């Protein structure tokens, strides 16, 4: 929650934008009113995390350079959310639930399975900058309990020894799954499968009318 | 407008719109808090004003709670009761146990606080412990503990928003946000130390006065701050030999509760370069002597040089009495020399204006006025330097109100918004009649503002000789009930002197001298002084005016003496004397007297009250004490400064340079505190005092 001045992260280390990174830029401020041309500070970052891996110093100081901001206030916005992460991380980012919906349905052994196959701490990465474990809370995707999420790909309803797979999956370079979970119900679909909304059709609102419009 | 109340039973009318709290303080029911402040934003972090309410489902905070009509406030609820004990303990445990290291001993807000509200036990009494946090290295100004911290966000409103360096933040969630950059780089605002005086916990304190005393050994002198044009009412704790430190006292108009970062700390070189006895030239060498045998050789020397006139040189300088200056031109013009001139380079004639009609030299508009003015240029100053306590008071209202600055001359970093026009006379010409002679007439209250240093330039005159003409030329700036024409100085007394009539004349300013009298003034060279010539300091440390004399005479300081200030503003303010002289230091005047004595020259005062008297016949208006009158002269005024200097002064194109070197080195105790050497170097383009 603080900076170190060491090595690759320095007010002189520099930084440019990709001219499509900066097209984009220029796409997303033109959204707010120029009076708050600051309130665009939350994406643009975003966009520095697509172009270097992590969040920079140096990318914080181009930002308030490009928005006419003092740095401080980029400093603590970026530091007040989680996903701007500000050390350099693997190139998967491991981010599993501990949240107890997760929880109840078997996450423990989920990220035992994990940190067996590998060797590392949930704060630790691999030393081959391939996978960086990170613990996190409840990501929206309570239903489908035993999930995770690589960078944006949330893997739902895994089983720990099918989860081990997915892992060295990712490890071998070109092998994530679909997106999805492993192929049962669908995301919001029942266990055993589609109880209500077996019809073919969408029933129209056209006759279903309040009759006073 | 106005809406009453009842706070306990009290009936009160407060404005309407205002904060609840302000009503609970004009009630005369204490309530405690520790994140409302007057002069900052308001916030509602420190859960601490909290309030029963009639028509309230829970206990509301009142310092962000409006006033409404028809309130019953109550806050003697023991669900209230209950509240106020139960914050504190949340608040107390994480503070760590740090009350015998911690520097607010008996001044902690929080303790005193926590004595009245607090719980018996506090059942932290946990295993793995609360928080801890980072040393956080700011700099060498503030002491930093900020494991002591609440986040309390009175630092970091201030600072954003007042004091203008926007550099201090909140950085994290929950028990992960700290204060400040997180870079780990220097905080400089000209105003940086005022912190301290104002995290109420021990977080932020005093580095170089760090340990040495504790609030409840020292005595307490209210006072007046020099080295500084606006003369801000302050604080002075001493233990009764040295002087610890200094917190402004609260005033309204001349510095609202805030006060220069160099007025500050500025008490270092009040203890450690001072003259303690009279030393006497050898030859190369300086040996002590008898404080007879060095005002003897002074009248001595007199009686071998023999100066009949226009050949004893009398100069003061930037931290120097009003009282301790009558004794000066009392014992010149009885000695037959009024060679009376100012420590400026361009001091050596007149300063290109009117001693005449004070509205020359002093500031026409008030302080308060500034809240109410309208657009503004600076001339050949930087305010964020020369009175650091004017430039709060630009930046609130550049915020408050809808503002137009320019700025001439010299290109600052301010905390607002300038607008630069040129560095140039001819330049500023072109400006006057370019824009704003349009934008002041039409402006409502607004003001000019010059700095000092354009009396340094031999082209002032004919600077004078344009906006001289403005004011005349526009009514707007010119009216009855305030004038434009605002005009600023480096020291706390050369407005005084400009009281005084210390200035030399036009037949006075050729004759080299024989005799130079020094008075404090640290800034002359051995240019400004003849080869021969007898030049007697009289100070209280060890400066450059000390390194050139003949004999030096150990006067005391600002602190110890009953001081009588005059700033820009006019206000004649008491310096009560905090301690006596130490060593063999005495008081100014009274050294004069005796100087006077060893001559042919008999002062006819020999106490306090009849230099009061003597005081009042020079001019009643520093007898009556800080009360600020207008100037009824306001078109005599500025045409007689106008024809003074009309035509003879050829403007050159010299740049308008900036007035000071650095702000931390000068009036010789920035040069003799070590503590703003050590500022001093860390605090030109550092990596660490950078932005980008
Ligand atoms: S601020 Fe310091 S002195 Fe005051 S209660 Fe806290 S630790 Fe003790
Ligand atoms: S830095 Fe000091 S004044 Fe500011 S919030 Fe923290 S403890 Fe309070
Ligand atoms: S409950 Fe853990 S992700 Fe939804
Ligand atoms: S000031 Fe009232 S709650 Fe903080």
């Amino acid at each position: 929650s603080v900076h170190r001045n060491t090595e690759n992260n320095n007010p002189s280390i520099p930084f440019e934008f990709s001219p499509e990174n900066m097209k984009r830029a220029e796409e997303v401020i033109a959204k707010y009113p120029p009076q708050y041309k600051k309130a665009a500070v939350m994406p643009l970052l975003d966009i520095g995390q697509r172009q270097l891996g992590y969040t920079s110093i140096s990318v914080m100081n181009y930002v308030a350079k490009l928005l006419e901001m003092p740095p401080m206030r980029v400093y603590e916005v970026a530091t007040f959310y989680t996903m701007y992460n500000r050390t350099p991380m693997g190139r998967y980012h491991l981010q599993i639930c501990t949240t107890t919906p997760c929880q109840l349905c078997g996450s423990d052994g989920i990220m035992e399975a994990v940190q067996n196959t590998l060797n590392i701490k949930p704060g630790e990465t691999t030393k081959d900058n391939l996978f960086t474990l990170s613990e996190v809370e409840c990501l929206g995707a309570c239903v489908n309990a035993p999930m995770m999420a690589i960078n944006d790909d949330y893997y739902e309803d895994l089983t720990p020894e099918g989860t081990v797979k997915l892992l060295e999956d990712c490890k071998a370079g070109k092998m994530p799954t679909p997106g999805p979970e492993n192929h049962v119900r669908r995301d919001c679909e029942p266990a055993s499968g589609q109880k209500v909304l077996l019809s073919k059709e969408p029933h129209n609102v056209a006759d279903f009318l309040q009759e006073g419009i | 407008a106005e809406i009453e109340l009842t706070i306990d039973g009290h009936k009160v009318s407060i404005e309407a719109g205002s904060a609840l709290i302000q009503a609970c303080e004009k009630a005369g029911v204490t309530v405690p808090r520790y994140c409302y402040h007057d002069k900052l934003a308001i916030a509602g972090n420190c859960r601490m004003c909290l309030v029963d309410v009639e028509r309230a489902p829970k206990p509301v905070a009142s310092c962000a709670y409006p006033v409404a009509p028809g309130m019953v406030v109550r806050t003697d609820t023991e669900r209230v009761k209950q509240a106020r004990e139960n914050v504190m303990e949340m608040m107390l445990q994480n503070h760590p146990l740090d009350c015998p290291v911690c520097d607010q001993g008996g001044e902690c807000d929080l303790q005193d606080q926590s004595m009245r509200y607090g719980r018996d036990r506090g059942r932290f009494t946990e295993i793995t412990g609360k928080r801890s946090t980072e040393d956080k290295n700011i700099g060498p100004l503030v002491k930093t503990s900020m494991n002591r911290c609440i986040h309390c966000t009175r630092c970091v409103r201030f600072a954003n928003d007042i004091a203008g360096a926007p550099e201090l933040g909140s950085s994290g969630r929950g028990n992960d946000m700290q204060i400040g950059t997180y870079l780990e780089k220097n905080l400089n605002t000209e105003l940086s130390g005022n912190v301290i005086d104002l995290c109420p916990v021990g977080a932020l304190t005093n580095k170089p006065y760090a340990f040495r005393a504790r609030p409840w050994e020292l005595k307490k002198t209210e006072s007046i701050d020099v080295m500084d044009a606006v003369g801000s009412n302050i604080r002075i704790d001493s233990k009764g030999v040295e002087v610890m430190r200094v917190i402004p006292r609260v005033h309204e108009d001349v510095n609202e509760e805030w006060i220069n970062d160099k007025s500050r700390f500025a008490c270092d070189g009040l203890k450690t370069q001072r003259l303690t006895t009279p030393l006497i030239r050898v030859g190369d060498k300086f040996v002590n002597a008898t404080w007879d045998d060095a005002l003897s050789t002074i009248a001595k020397a007199y009686q071998q040089k023999a100066p009949k006139g226009d050949e004893f040189k009398a100069v003061a300088g930037a931290l120097v009495e009003v009282e301790s200056m009558v004794a000066l031109k009392d014992m010149t013009n009885a000695l037959g020399s009024e060679n009376t001139t100012t420590d400026t380079p361009n001091g050596n004639s007149a300063p290109a204006h009117g001693i005449t009609f004070r509205s020359n030299y002093l500031f026409n508009s008030s302080i308060a006025g500034i809240e109410d003015a309208d657009a503004i240029l600076l001339v050949g100053t930087n305010p964020r330097r020369e009175a650091a306590v004017m430039n709060a008071r630009i930046r609130k209202a550049w915020l408050r109100q809808e503002l137009e600055i320019a700025s001439v001359g010299p290109t600052l970093d301010a905390t607002f918004d300038v607008a630069e026009l040129g560095n140039t006379h001819a330049d500023l010409e072109k400006a006057l009649s370019g824009e704003f002679g349009e934008v002041l007439k039409n402006a409502k209250n607004p003001l000019i503002i010059v700095g000092s240093g354009i009396t340094d330039r031999e082209d002032a005159g004919a600077f004078f000789n344009t906006i001289g003409k403005f004011v005349e030329s526009t009514p707007s700036v010119l009216n009855e009930n305030w004038n434009g024409y605002n005009v600023l100085q480096r020291s706390a007394s050369r407005a005084g002197a400009y009281d005084i009539g210390f200035t030399p004349s036009d037949e006075a300013s050729k004759t080299t001298p024989k005799m130079v009298w020094l008075l404090g003034a640290d800034e002359v060279a051995a240019s400004d002084i003849p080869a021969d010539a007898f030049v007697v300091y009289q100070g209280h440390n060890g400066d450059v005016g000390a390194q050139f004399a003949d004999v030096v005479l150990p006067g005391a300081a600002y602190t110890e003496k009953a001081g009588t200030y005059v700033n820009t503003e006019g206000r004649s303010q008491i310096s009560r004397a905090a301690t006596g002289p130490p060593g063999g230091a005495r008081e100014d005047w009274k050294i004069l007297r005796a100087v006077s004595e060893y001559l042919g020259v008999a002062l006819p005062y020999e106490d306090a009250y009849e230099v009061r008297d003597r005081l009042a016949e020079i001019s009643p208006s520093l007898v009556r004490y800080d009360l600020v009158e207008p100037t009824v002269f306001g078109d005599v005024a500025v045409q007689h400064s106008l024809v003074g200097p009309n035509g003879s002064v050829t403007p050159s194109s010299a740049p308008l340079t900036e007035t000071i070197e650095n702000f931390y080195m000068t009036d010789s105790i920035s040069r003799s505190s070590p503590t703003m050497a050590k500022s001093s170097i860390a605090f030109n383009k550092d990596n660490k005092k950078n932005q980008a």
